[PDB]
């Protein structure tokens, strides 16, 4: 089955999440 | 006057819609004046060369453009020239905070920056995909559309979602001042059908705290 991460839209993993 | 009071819109519309269908559309979210201001901010980002090719979570050998044809930039909301985008983000966040503890079993604590995205006509689109297929923390996708005068029968650009367990797919036209929420996981595979005019949208993804922590642990340990 296809590795769906190769189609998934990138987001930063490293230091760039915003806390609500 | 828009935006509407967040508490009622969240509890009486967004929450039941999301739990029943996994997809929720709020039309005329901010009103024409604010939507137009956002459109001008987005067009200024485009005109000043801020957009770069959209990227994928993982890649082996394929060009990103065989997968997604948009160009994007990430906006925090406080940049000069992005004040109204910041207001949009704050308004989305207000809705999510009024949904605390009511969107499935998620505990939403955080989100991405805003992805301002342009499909520059020319038949560009995004092949069928899942936003978060492998547990990277994203639980809700929130998209705001800003395309004044979009005629989808001519210009295309429909977001087609294939919600799991439904007898019909959901076609979302990228209408001006439309806000969309949907579950980011495998329940909602979706495509951006080819666009034949310049198509703009702004996406934020909201994180489930526990899943996002596990994803960050995997990243920080090299796994
Ligand atoms: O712009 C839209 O309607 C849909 N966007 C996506 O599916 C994406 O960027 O991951
Ligand atoms: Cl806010
Ligand atoms: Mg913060
Ligand atoms: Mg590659
Ligand atoms: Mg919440
Ligand atoms: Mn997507």
């Amino acid at each position: 089955e296809l590795d769906l991460e190769t189609l998934a839209p990138y987001i930063p993993m490293d230091g760039e999440d915003f806390q609500l | 006057t828009k935006p509407l009071p967040a508490l009622k819109l969240a509890l009486e519309y967004i929450v039941p819609c999301m739990n029943k269908h996994g997809i929720c559309v709020v039309d005329d979210f901010l009103g024409k004046e604010t939507g137009q201001q956002i459109g001008d901010e987005v067009r200024a980002l485009h005109d000043t060369g801020k957009f770069t090719d959209g990227q994928l979570v993982s890649q082996k050998s394929d060009s990103s453009k065989d997968i997604r044809g948009d160009k994007i930039t990430w906006i925090e909301g406080k940049e000069p020239g992005c004040e109204t985008i910041g207001l949009l983000m704050s308004s989305m966040d207000d809705l999510i905070r009024h949904c605390n503890g009511k969107l499935g079993s998620y505990k939403i604590n955080g989100r991405t920056k805003a992805m301002v995205a342009c499909y520059p006509g020319n038949g560009t689109g995004y092949v069928r995909h899942v936003d978060n297929p492998n547990g990277d923390g994203r639980c809700v996708t929130c998209i705001y559309y800003l395309n004044k005068d979009w005629d989808a029968k001519v210009s295309g650009g429909i977001l087609r979602i294939f919600p799991e367990g439904k007898a019909q797919f959901a076609d979302i036209e990228p209408k001006f001042d439309r806000l969309l929420f949907f579950w980011s996981d495998r329940r909602n595979p979706h495509e951006v059908q080819p666009a034949y005019a310049t198509r703009y949208a702004i996406t934020v993804w909201y994180f489930d705290a526990d899943e996002r922590a596990r994803a960050k642990v995997k990243y920080l340990t090299g796994e």
